[PDB]
This record gives C-alpha cells, structure tokens and sequence, in this order.
DNA sequence: CTAATAGATTAGAGCCGTCA
RNA sequence: UGACGGCUCUAAUCUAUUAGU
DNA sequence: CTAATAGATTAGAGCCGTCA
RNA sequence: UGACGGCUCUAAUCUAUUAGU
C-alpha cells in the first residue's frame, strides 16, 4: 500500500487539497492525487483504478459543496467502497468537509454514516485530527523531509513559470544628437549691446557670460536688435571648437568645462524650445517645466499615421503631450517623458490642476505600454522634417539634428507571455 | 543599441531550512523559524471599535480567497500559518467616552486638539500598562474616522504645546517611545469598510477581491511586532555592513536645522541577520545643507562600528554607505579619519528622478524584474518594478522606472551593488509583498525620521524596529 | 472560666467556579483562573547558571514526590497542572563574563561594590529591552553565591554611589521601577542544590524530601511573574475596601525620617479582585514620630477615595485602615474631612507582642488555627497559626503567639472584623501555602516600603506588585 | 465488561466531560467517550452500540440544560435501558446532575426513579460520591500502578476531613491576682530624705513622686535607711483605696486615673523582682528582662513531681528559666515568659550570645506541647507558697495573692487526632 | 548684503488606483 | 495612518554672470 | 537644653528548622 | 533574595517626675 489517494472537485477545490498534498509530503506521507501530476492523456483511468485496488491505504475525500455528486468522484467512492469492502477494513474512506455551504443534511447517500474530519474552523485542527487518526490506524510512513515537498513545489508549481532566454528588442525616450556646429562664440561688445536689453529676446539663442555673449549665431548675425554691430573687428571673436568642449579637453582661465557644458545645455533648450514655437503648436505651464500640446481637429481627423493624438473623454477633450530635457549624459541625448492635459472643448484650457490631475489620474488606468509606445513614437514622427532628421536654428546657418528614431536595447532574457 | 545583464531572484530562507522566492508561499507552505505561543491583545476606544476589532479577528479565523489564486496568494488562516493564537478572547479593553473626543475636537487649532487627543490616549495606554496586573504584548488603537480626517497639517475645519509636530500619528509613536511598549493603528474604517459608505450605496474603499492582501498585510505586521522572526535572507557574505542615512526638515525651531537618522543592516556570526536602526538624531544648523559637519559625522561613524563591533566582535570588512544625496569632500575626509585599516568605505547614490522608460514593441506587458543597464564602471540602471513570471503580473500599472545606482566615493564594483541592492528589497516587514521600489535601508530609516522629529524631549531613543512601524 | 469561638476558613475561587480550602489541591484539580499559552523565559547570568537553569527546568517537566503525602501533595508537572508550557527551548541567554563579576567585587567598599554590580547587571537588561526584537517575559537573575553574602547592610570583605541603601535586592528592584521590567533573583544554591556541599559529604541546604515544595512554590512565583493569576478569594464583601499601611525608616539621608507606604483590596464589579498597592512615601521632619502631619494624610485619603472612585464610580461604603500603629487625634481630625458622610472609616491596629499562650491538657499537638478569644467589644485575640486537620499538621513548631485585634478608631463588630482579617490571610501569591500568619495588606506594604527608600526619588511609580515581590 | 460509558451534548459540556474522563483514567478504570475516544472514518451509531451492548459495566448520564431533550442522549438511554433488563442490574443508569439552572421536576421521564448524584457544590464531593457508589457496586478498577494512582486516591477523602465537636480544656501561662492591699499612701517627706538616696536600694518597694513617697509600707517603715523619719505627722498623707483605683473612678489634679494603674505596675514589678531575689534563684540578664532559673541538684535529681527541669544536651547544661511580667489589662494577672539556657558544667553561664543562640535553637527541635506544658507547671508549682497561692511582700503587713495555677480556658471545637 | 537670469541638486505635500 | 505605485502643485540651497555694496 | 528612675510603644538586624 | 515560623541582640521616641539651665 504505502499510498495515500485524494479526490477533489477539479479545479474547484485546488487550493485546499493542493495544501493538504504538499504539507502531506513534506511530512513524509506518499500522497497520491490528481491535479499533483502534469502528465495526462487516455491512459488516465486505468492507473486510477490499479492504484486503488493494489496499493492504496487510506481514501480521503474532499466532500465539498462541488465535489458532491460529481460523476468522477462517485465512481472512485464506489471503487474505494469496493476496496474497503475487499480488505476488511472498517475505516477506510474518510470524509474532510472544508465547505462551510455544505450542511451535513444533503451528503451524499455513500459518506452519511461515516465520521468526517471537519476543516471549517481551523486548518491546524483538521491537519492535526487527521495526523492523530493516521498514527492510532498506523497508517505506514516515512521520516518527516519538507525537501520533497519543496521539490515538488519547484518542480509542479513553476512548470510553466520560469524565465525564457529569449532576445528581445527595446523601444526607448532616447532620442540621439547627430549633428554638432563646428565653433562656439564669445563676441566680445565692450559696453556695446545695452546693458539690459534681455538678450533672451534675440531671434537666435545667447547668453551673457561676462562682457561677452555666447551664441552659435554669425558675428555679424541678430545685427536687426542691435543697430551697432558693423564696426566691429573679427579679431575680438574668442572662438572655441565644439568637439574639445564636448570632451572636456579645453580648460581656460577664461571659461572651464563645467560652465561652457552648462551654456551648451543652455542654448541646446533655449533652441528647442524656439523651434517647437515654430511649429505652431499650443503651449502648458507645469510646475517647473513647460510642454507642447497640439489642438483638436489641427490633424486629418484627428489622427497621425493611424494613431489618435486627440480624442473625447465625457464634456472634455483630451491631448497628448511630450516634454524634452537637453541633456548630455551618458551621451548626449534629448529625453523625452510624456504626459496628457485636458481642455473643455479641445480649444480652451481649464483653469483648475485638481479637475486636471484627477482626470490624467482616470484616464491613465486603461492605457498600457503599447498605447504610451504608439503614442511617443508618433508624435516624434510628427516633428520630423525630411527623413530621419529634426532641425533647431542656432544661427544663420547652423543646425542641430536630432534623430526620430530612439535609441534600442538589446536584452538576453525574457519571459513567455502566458496570457 | 546597448546591452543588458540580468540579476536573479534573491532567496528568502524559511523553517526547516527550505528556501523559496516569495513570502507568501513559505509562509503558508512551510512556517516562521520562531515559535511565537501567543498574542494578547488591547483595544482602546468606544464600544464600536471593540466590536469592530472582535469581528475582524473572528473573520480572520478562517481561510479568505482572493479574486486571483495566482496573481495574489490565499490566506490560509492566522493560526494554521503563524502557529500562534491571536482571537477575541483574550482582548484586554479601555473604553474612551465619546463626550471625552466631542469636548476635545472643537478648538478649530490643529497643534491643540491634536495634543490632547494624543494624551487622552496616551495616558489611558500608560495607565493601562503601569497599573494592570496582565501582559498585554500589542496595543491596537480604534482611531475613529472623525479624529482622523482633520489631524492632517495641511487641514481646515469645514506656546506650551506648541513645540510638537500636526500629526496624530507621529507625536502618538513619539511621546510613548520612553516606555517600550508596542503599538499598532488601525482606522475604524479600514476594519470595516463595508458600513462605511457615500452618496451611491457603495463602499468608498473596495476590499472585495483583495482582502486576502489585507490579511497577509495585517497578519506579518502584528506577528512581527510581537516578536517573531518570519524570514531571513539566504546568501548574505560574512563581513558586510550596510547603513543608510536619511535627511529631514524639523517643524518647527529657530533655525531649519537639519536632522540626521541612519540605519543598520549585517550578519550576526550566528547565521541570521540583524537590521536595527542606529540612530541618535544628529543636527546641522546650516540652511539647505545636507552634509554633516565633520563632528557629526565621527560621533555617526564612530557609533556604527562600536555597535558592529560589540555585537559580533571585530570590524566591518566593508562598509556600503548607501544615501539618497551626493556627499562632499569634507564629510568623506572626516569618514575616513574615524576608519579602521582594513576597512573600505564606499558612499553609493541612489535616485529616481531621472527621465528614462524602456517600452517593450511586442506584446502588452512590461519589462522583467531582473534586468540591468550598465553606463560605466561607477554607474548602473537597475529594474526592481514590473512583470514577474512567479506572480504572472507587473508590480506597478503604467510602464515602471528603473533606479539610478552611482558608486559615488570608494572603489566598488557595479554588478555587486546592483545584486545587493536588489537583495535588500526582499525584509520590509511593514507590509508582506513580493518586492518593492527601495531597498529597506533607506526605508525604515525614513521611518525613524519622521517618528522621532515630532517631539524634542527624547533622550536615548529606542533601537528595535517593533516601536516604529 | 473563659470560653474560645472559632471562625471557619474562606475557601478561594479557582477555575470553573470551583471552590477548595487548599491552594495545592485547587491548582492540582482545576487549574488557575487565566489560561497562559506558555512562558518565554529570559536567563542573565554566567554559563554554568545557565546550564543549571537549563537542568532545573527539565527536571520541573516530570513529576516530582514529596516524603509525606498527607502533610505536602505532590507536583504532578507543570504542563499537567498550570495548563501552560515553559520549557528549555524558549531560554534566551545573555552571557556576563565572570571576569567583570570578579573585577567589579573588588573595591572592599560596599556602597561602590553594590553600585557597580547593579549598573552592570541593568545596563544589559535596559539594552535587551529598549534595543532587541525579541519577547522576555520574565528575567530570572542568577547571580553567584559569592556576591549575595557581601551585598549585605552589615557585611565586610574577609559618585552618585552613597544615596542607596547596600543592598542588591531592594536596589536592582528599585532601580528598574521606570522601565518596568518583571524579575525574578536566583542564588547558584537556590537551584543546584546537591552539588552545594560543606566539610560533610551532604548539601547545607536538604531539597530531597522537600523537593515538592520547592517545585510548586517555583512554578507558581514564574507563573504570577509572567502574567498569571493563581486563585482569588471566594467571598468580599460588597461596597468594602481594605487597606495596609506600614512605616519605614528612611536610613541616611540627611536627617533620620520616616515614610509610609499602602496596600489595598477590593471587589470590582465583574467579582475581580482589586490587589493594588498605594504609592509615594508621605514623610514627616520629626524623627521617631511614626506619626503623619495632616496634610500628609489629607492627600492620602484623597488619593485612595479617588482610586475607588475611577473603577466604581461610586464612593466606597466602608473603609478599613489595617496597621501596626496606633491613631492620634490629630491625624484622625485630618482624616474625616474628606471622608464622605456615606462612609464609615474603622482604624483597626494588628500586633503580635502581647505574650499569651495556650497549652492542651493532656495532648501532644497545638490549638486549632481557627480559635480566637474576645476580651472586649474593641479587642481580640486571634491564632493565625497553627494546627489544620487537612494536613494532619501545624503550620508552626512549638506555641505561636496569638495576633492581638484591636478597633483602634470607629464603630463595628468584632466578629466581622475578625473575618475579614482572617480572609485578608488566604492571598499570598508569593507562595503556595495553607494561609499566610499576618494579612496581606501589611506585608506587602512592607515589600513596598523595603523598595522604594532604597534609592533616590522618582516620580509616579509603578502601582502593580509584579514588579517588586 | 469492564468500561464505564458517559453520555453528554457535545460541544456545551465538553469542559465537565474531559474532566470527569481524565480524572477516572487517573484512578484506573477504562472510560469510552464522545470525545475522548472519537475514531475518524467509522460508522459512529454502529460503534456506539456495539460499545454500549457488548462492553459496557456502568452508564454514566450527564444531566444539564443543554443534555436534556437531546436525539443522540435520549437513543443511548434506551439503549442503555434495554442492556440493563438483559443484565438484570438495578444500578445500570446513574444520572450526574452538573446544572444548577436544571430543575428537578423536569427531568428526563426515564431517569426519574434514579438516585442522582449532585455536582452542584463542588466537582470533588460529586466525585467522591460517584466513586463510593462504584466501591459500593464493586465495579472492576483495574489497577496498573503503584505509590502513583494510590496517592491519588489519597490525596483525595482528606480536602473534606474538618473538625468534630468536642469541649477541651487548654492551660495559659497567665497567672491571676487574687486580691490586693486596702491602701496605697503618699507619705510626705518634705526635702527631709537625701536629694539623691537612689531609693530603690531599700527593703521594701518605694517610688518617688513630686516630694512624696509612694509605697504599701507604713509610715514608720524603713527607718533602718531613713533614720530621720519618726519625727513626721501621720495625718501628712493621701489614701485612695485600690479596688477603686482599679475601677477607673479615682482622678484628681494630685494625679490622674492613668499614672495611677502605671504606680501600681511599676509597684508590683519591683515587688516580684524582690520576692525573686528572696528565693535564691540564679539570675540572667537578657536584651530588655531579666530571667530567674535553677542550679543544677538543687532540685532532687533535677525533678520536681515527676517533671525535669535541669538536664543534659551533648556538652553544655540546659536550664528552664522565667520572666515575669505584671499587667492590669483585662485584668490583674502575672505574665510569664519561657526560656531555655545553657551553662558549661551547670553552675556558671556562657558570655557568647552566639552558642547561647545556637543552642537553643537546637534544643527547641524535640520537644512539643506535652513538655513547655509539664515544666512551666511544674516550675509555677514549686514556687508555690503553701497550697494554691503565692504572695508577694509589698510591705510590713500588706501582702499580694496571686494563683499558682494558670488560668484555664475551654473550647467547644477540637480534632479527632488522627495519629 | 540684495535683486534679476540659467543648470542640478534636494525636500515637503496632496490626489487617484489596486478588480472586472 | 493595512500596502504599493504613478502623478500634479509648492521651497530652500550650490555654481556661473551682471547690477545694487 | 542636659541627665537618671520607670511604663508604654515602635522600628531595625542576625540566626536556625521545615522529615523520620 | 524560592517560602514560612520561632528566638536573640541593639536604638530611637512619648508620657510622669526630679536637678543643674
Ligand atoms: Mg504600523
Ligand atoms: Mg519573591
């Protein structure tokens, strides 16, 4: 014998007798049941009754709710009553109640007369009952291992749950920086431009460092803001290579590394953002940032490459946004995040972040990752001008390109996606 | 197109030396390492809360299932799991007359009401331990829904008690933080949340599919403030030492001062694992600084190692002193000159701030838990958030960030940091989950900082981690 | 001729509402009120304390006998009789290494020597308690015999140190009275009786025919110090509370004075035993005047009918004020000015220094324990000890000398007086005997007072007698 | 046939039930029961009668609230009932009644012609009668210990033992005052006796007061010390009777009832101390008294009628000695304390307070009642005067009687003395 | 010392969803 | 505050420069 | 205020048996 | 101090009175 049989309601009562199963064997009792194995087929009912018949010492049934008055179940009662009935043994079926539905009024005609163990109130109670009736019956048994039942754990349990050395391709917010000028500038105007004149109002990025301003533009360039520009000599132009700066190998009592990197970084947003102008596309105020968002309608029917950009919610209409961030590590790169905004028509903003926040919050509940990955991709694509490219004006002649595409991740492992 | 390693699953150890990869599972599977025999409990508040928590325990008793037997294990019950008994019958009882709450919860200032709300029970509780002749080893406190909703600092009413934090929470765990004794919170309506309703007929919090959750959730946290240990780590290398230090503002005081508090994390020589909080709050009166001054971090250093070394004997072979800041040179310098020989001192950074999101093109579902980014020899991007082929779902619901792991000072290796720093995230013993978004370190210490900033008369705080959570 | 009255005894209340007049037999039948899951014990001390500690309570596991059945039942074991655990397998240890022990016995002062044993033994208590996760229950102290016979008043080797009393005892008590800390104190010889020996090959302390005792009286003491309750009376009269008052004299501090120190009992509703000491040493400048100002006694009449009050909410119908003095008109003009016109207050004064004795005619043994004389309508003779036909013995040798009763102040009967004292003797949780010589409110005052001017003053101490006895 | 069936409602008396059930497994019979003996898999009605028809000597009924009007008790009754018409055994049933709320005019119609056992007071007395009814019927104990199930039987039968009536006669170690002198007088001396004579060195007790002299003598007495005293006026003095200064009546601003009854005490102190100094009895000085014994073979052969006194202990003499002490309170009487003394070779003491100490302690181990008894009659009646009295010499004439017997008492509750 | 302009750090709050 | 995640709205500080010191 | 004579009370320390 | 009891030794204090303060 050696054998211990459980019967259930598959898949029903798969949690209880599933328990029952792995704390049987990690006491050192062969339990033997069905749902234990994976292995199947025609040949399943053959096995079910020479097992019964030849080595098996006690039944247990898991007499609940479902599995009452299950055709599966009555037949191994009838084929257990048979053995009981062979071997001259009194107890031999044993009923284990776990549903609390299940009055003791409607049982089964086979199991009404036979004392159960009863799990309703304490799982430790029915467990230990049952440890007590198998030692006083001296039901045959091994020395206690909980490493089998934690093999079987591993090997039954996570079949179909573990990881998959599969490659895979990965989608990024990183869009490189192709294109680079060839110089930076420092025109020098000794008390030349006026002393406040914003010069963050110029056509063409600058900024003020000392009496010099810094710009990618031509020396004679932005001359239409400031009239006295002319008569100027080319040899007070203080011109520095793009490339030495960008590696860090140009270090000057006039300007270091860190600060020149910083005025890049500078003219890097300050151009980004003149271009997105350029574009004609509406404008949002975050908190400390600021991102771009296009109108409803401003597409053919709403739509870019077959991916809706705008679209209605409730009274609302709502917009998709990107925001960018010129930054240079690891390489130089242009991040992009996302966000959504809402409008009460697809024209004009609500003024309220409370009604915003909650509506990004309900909306954001049902988008997944292909959604947010269609959703940037195509709106990269918009900005795009001829092939690949995307252009900001730093000067009269001067450009920076930065590609559509972002920048892949190669992984080596991965999942099976099992639904 | 770059390239990505992978990290795998850290084991939690279990009873009867069997290892597995979540808790829920050893827990309902196997067993604690401990043996706790029991719990006894006290409840403070009217009649209502009484028989609020008498009929959440009488309905913990018994096996709860989930919507999902997969994404979200079952609950076997709290005595067929723990192996301890924690029921309605040895509930010891302190009734607060609602007259008592309706003539405190009427000045309209937030610092007033919220002082003698928190003595009303204080001094009940203390009472109650000092001049009772049981053993009470958990003392839950009913916290009604209308002392709650307007506690909050930032919250309107629809000098001497002035030195004192507007929160029920904090100042309640602070001002009992001299007389050691375990406390645990309950909101009345997280009990019961099915009488609880508004203007539809339904429930303002849903716990129908996910009171499983709950169960596991309050169950490890009231087995791990009574004493027990549920599970350990499985591979932790003999001679390491992690401290994390966490920055806080203070309330109220003539300067900003800003308040330091570490905690501490090793291994005990005896195979187990000792994670405690090192912490006496050290302050810095310069605005907006968050770098100790050179004193402070000697009296900081110094006191690590002490307690290292009386607990196993020896200094630390290694010292990973995680934080969420860049340090300066100074600090490191004054580190270094309260260091060992054969000790190196390693300051790691960890952020999350910092814009980058991989999406998979395929299918729907999110990136796996174990993989990494590898910028440089100093730097990484870790993944802790997202889909796990155990539980078969993401651990967040939007496309997850990764973490951001910089070796700031000290030589380390990229790799073995990101493998450790993935490994602590397995110990958060507050809530009962598979993996979290920051390593407990920094958590708990967190913690810590915000208890033990309400109030200022606190002199030798206490250590173990059972009064702060 | 003069005739005797005898007064039967008040059988206590154990478990299932069972009533017996023998504790052995009504813990050994029915088991104690409160059902314990098990006992956690927490052993400080040296390793051979230790694995005598660990051998003692394996061999309390088994059932142990006694010589003579009838005088002394049997222990049946532990588990068998108290319905809980305590085994050797939830022993947390702590080591203190003998070389501190050794060091610290060595400045031949004994306000020094006693300071620095006592500093060493609770620093590591106060750090076990404040700093580690686990659950103590109760400590059990095991200090070695060489340091018990040198921490003595009078004893001779063969700085806030000179403001306590030279002793071990009441100083380790009093000093951990602001943590509350439940102890238990063991000498070496206490324990492993046998292997203790003198110049004859046989122990200085013979267990072998008292082993029973021994057994039972150590397992009811770490039952009450771990949160039980043995027994309680079986019968209290409604609407009464008792009380105890002792004197001590505060040795060496500035001047020579004296404090006093209560006890009291009363029935709760619920039918619960009130067993609540009464705190804060009331002194008075003059020395030698066991005596009390009246401002001093104001406030504790105040204090105890307020304590009354906050359980019952009703202010006590009778009083009685159990001492070993004798009342003044002045304190008595004190008192009654805050005693309510629904309140009788009897001062009744206990002594046993008047030498009568009582010999049978013709006999062997000695009176009964139930016989008392009445002289007047305000005094009594009452034999608290001596011969019980249930155990076929007398609880004393020779003649005991009777208890001297004598209504002090008030109006009342001498019979109902004389039962109440008589009750008043059956509430030693300190041991498990037939019934106690003195009443309970006057020993355990004492128990008090011997503790708290042992050391320096501190503020609101502890009420319940778990953390002095 | 040798197991007793119990019969109850599973689960309201399980408490009781267990209970009874281990206490019966302790003495050594063979109980079958609902829970304690609960097989797991079996066919519980057949089991049940095949346990109640086969083997079954007694059946236990219990009788409550909640047993009452039960299906699966009322079936066991009957079955129980028909076992007992085929055993032809009138003691079959006996109902154990564990309710106080359960009536006994509604109790069950087939256990009303039965002897119920009341376990309303207490478990034990139930018990106890539940046992002497089996004694009685001889029901088979089957006994499989020794010095364990025997003790306890016997630890039980001695909780219930209590005291008999019977007078007794107890002895005391007080001694009453028969009578007193008439007088008591302040003879005046007016600064005629020395400032400082130390009046307590003459012959007769004498007490100073203001410039008074208090004492029972009369007024030419002790002229052999005061020479200057015949020449005095005896109208120059202040009677009160006695009897009436012991009656709380006499006060006076000359002196108050109170210093009255302390004069007296101190009076008949030092009366007593003088007589015993009369009789040549050796003297010891304790902490606060002052002790009288006896030499060694004062006595003939150490025994005074059948009594010893001096005797023998290893290498020291141990001597009975008293301490007298006068007291008014409730009535006049004679206070004596006993103590035991030892001397070297019995005729001189030891100056160490440490071996005295020792042993007495060791001396005080044999003896009992009997003996303090015997020598403390035996010591009073040697120091008797002349029949039954005893006087002390307050002066020429006066005299005090005090009693040689002490004063007896009678009780009307005593024991059996059961060896 | 204060007040504008940028980057690159940090810390406090409050709000919504967790299933189908 | 039984958890965790992701958002929006706010404040100091450091560096660089200019002008008020 | 100091010092002796007593009665009448109160508090501390120190040591030994517990069975046959 | 694992309990209990019984003995022994010291030291204040109150009261009455007496004498120098
Ligand atoms: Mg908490
Ligand atoms: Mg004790």
């Amino acid at each position: 014998r050696n054998k211990i049989f459980i019967s259930h309601a598959t898949p029903d009562d798969n949690d209880f007798t599933r328990w029952l199963a792995l704390k049987l064997i990690g006491l050192g009792y062969e339990v033997w049941c069905d749902i234990l194995f994976l292995d199947k087929g025609v040949d399943f009912w053959s096995n079910i009754e020479k097992v019964i018949r030849e080595d098996t010492c006690k039944f247990l049934l898991v007499s609940s709710s479902y599995s009452n008055q299950r055709e599966g179940v009555l037949k191994e009662l009838a084929v257990a009553a048979k053995v009981k009935k062979q071997l001259k043994d009194d107890k031999f079926i044993i009923p284990l109640a776990i549903d609390e539905q299940l009055s003791y009024d409607d049982i089964n005609i086979d199991i009404v007369r036979l004392n159960a163990i009863d799990f309703k109130m304490s799982w430790a109670r029915g467990l230990k009952d049952i440890l007590e009736a198998f030692e006083k019956q001296k039901v045959p048994k091994e020395v206690a291992d909980a490493s089998k039942s934690n093999l079987l754990y591993q090997q039954i349990f996570l079949h179909d749950k573990s990881v998959i050395e599969k490659e895979e391709i990965y989608d990024s917010n990183w869009l490189s920086i192709l294109s680079f000028p060839e110089e930076l500038r420092f025109h020098e105007y000794n008390w030349m431009l006026p002393k406040r004149f914003d010069v963050r109002e110029l056509t063409f990025p600058a900024v003020r460092y000392k009496n010099y301003l810094c710009t990618f533009a031509w020396a004679y360039d932005f001359t239409y803001h400031l009239p006295k520009t002319e008569t100027y000599h080319k040899s007070k132009t203080i011109r520095i290579p793009t490339e030495e700066i960008l590696s860090g190998s140009y270090d000057s009592n006039f300007i270091r590394n860190a600060e020149c990197k910083r005025l890049i970084v500078q003219l890097l947003n300050k151009a980004f953002e003149l271009r997105m102008k350029d574009k004609e596309v509406q404008e949002y105020e975050m908190s400390n940032k600021t991102a771009y968002w296009l109108e409803k309608g401003k597409l053919e029917k709403d739509k870019f490459e077959k991916t809706m950009l705008v679209g209605k919610q409730k009274d609302k209409n709502w917009h998709f946004a990107i925001s960018g961030a010129s930054k240079l590590y690891p390489f130089p790169v242009l991040m992009i995040s996302s966000h959504i905004f809402f409008t009460a028509d697809g024209k004009k903003l609500i003024d309220s972040s409370s009604v915003q926040h909650s509506s990004r919050r309900r909306q954001g509940k049902n988008w997944w990752n292909n959604t947010w990955r269609t959703k940037l991709l195509a709106f990269i694509k918009y900005l795009s001008d001829d092939d690949t490219s995307f252009y900001l004006e730093m000067g009269s002649e001067e450009k920076v390109f930065v590609s559509n595409e972002p920048v892949k991740f190669k992984g080596n492992v991965s999942y099976n996606i099992p639904e | 197109m770059k390239e990505l390693i992978y990290i795998e699953e850290p084991k939690i150890l279990f009873a009867h030396g069997q290892k597995c990869t979540d808790a829920r599972d050893g827990l309902a599977l196997f067993g604690p390492l401990n043996n706790l025999y029991g719990i006894k409990s006290g409840v403070i508040g009217t009649k209502q809360g009484l028989k609020i928590f008498r009929d959440y325990l009488d309905h913990i008793q018994k096996p709860i299932y989930n919507s999902n037997s997969i994404t979200r294990p079952m609950f076997p019950g709290f005595e067929a799991v723990f192996d301890c008994k924690w029921e309605s019958t040895g509930i010891t009882f302190k009734e607060v007359t609602n007259e008592d709450i309706g003539k405190f919860l009427y000045n309209s200032s937030t610092h007033k009401r919220t002082y003698d709300l928190v003595s009303l029970f204080i001094d009940k509780i203390i009472s109650a331990n000092k001049n009772e002749d049981e053993n009470v080893d958990v003392w839950f406190v009913i916290v009604p829904d209308e002392i709650y909703k307007y506690c909050r600092p930032n919250s309107v009413l629809p000098a001497e008690t002035y030195n004192y934090d507007a929160q029920f929470h904090d100042q309640f765990k602070a001002r009992l933080l001299k007389h050691t004794i375990p406390t645990q919170i309950f909101r009345e309506s997280t009990l019961a949340w099915r009488d609880f309703k508004n203007a539809f007929g339904l429930p303002i919090r849903d716990f129908s599919k996910i009171e499983g959750h709950l169960a596991w959730t309050i169950s490890t946290a009231a087995f791990y403030k009574a004493g027990g240990k549920p599970w350990k780590l499985s591979d932790v290398r003999n001679g390491v030492c992690y401290l994390g230090l966490v920055y806080k503002k203070v309330e109220k005081s003539k300067n900003p001062r800003n308040a330091c508090c570490a905690a501490q994390m090793f291994l005990d020589n005896g195979d187990g694992t000792v994670f405690k909080g090192e912490v006496g709050p050290w302050y810095n009166p310069k605005n907006g600084q968050y770098h100790l001054e050179p004193k402070e971090a000697k009296a900081l250093l110094s006191q690590s190692l002490q307690s290292y070394k009386e607990q196993i004997g020896e200094y630390p072979k290694e010292v990973f002193i995680h934080a969420k800041t860049r340090f300066n040179h100074q600090e490191w310098d004054a580190f270094l000159e309260v260091t060992p020989k054969e000790t190196n001192l390693v300051g790691v950074t960890i952020s999350k701030t910092k814009p980058l999101k991989l999406y998979k093109t395929e299918g729907d579902y999110t990136i796996l838990r174990g993989n990494a980014y590898v910028v440089n020899e100093r730097s990484a991007f870790l993944w802790t958030v997202g889909y796990v082929p155990k539980i078969q779902t993401a651990l967040s619901m939007e496309v997850p960030n990764p973490l951001f792991i910089e070796i700031n000072k000290g030589e380390a290796d990229i790799k073995q940091v990101l493998k450790d720093i993935l490994s602590l995230t397995k110990l958060n013993y507050n809530a009962c989950i598979f993996a979290d978004g920051e390593p407990v370190t920094l958590r708990f210490a967190d913690k810590i900082g915000e208890i033990l900033t309400a109030s200022t008369d606190i002199k030798t705080p206490p250590l173990a981690f059972k009064y702060y959570i």
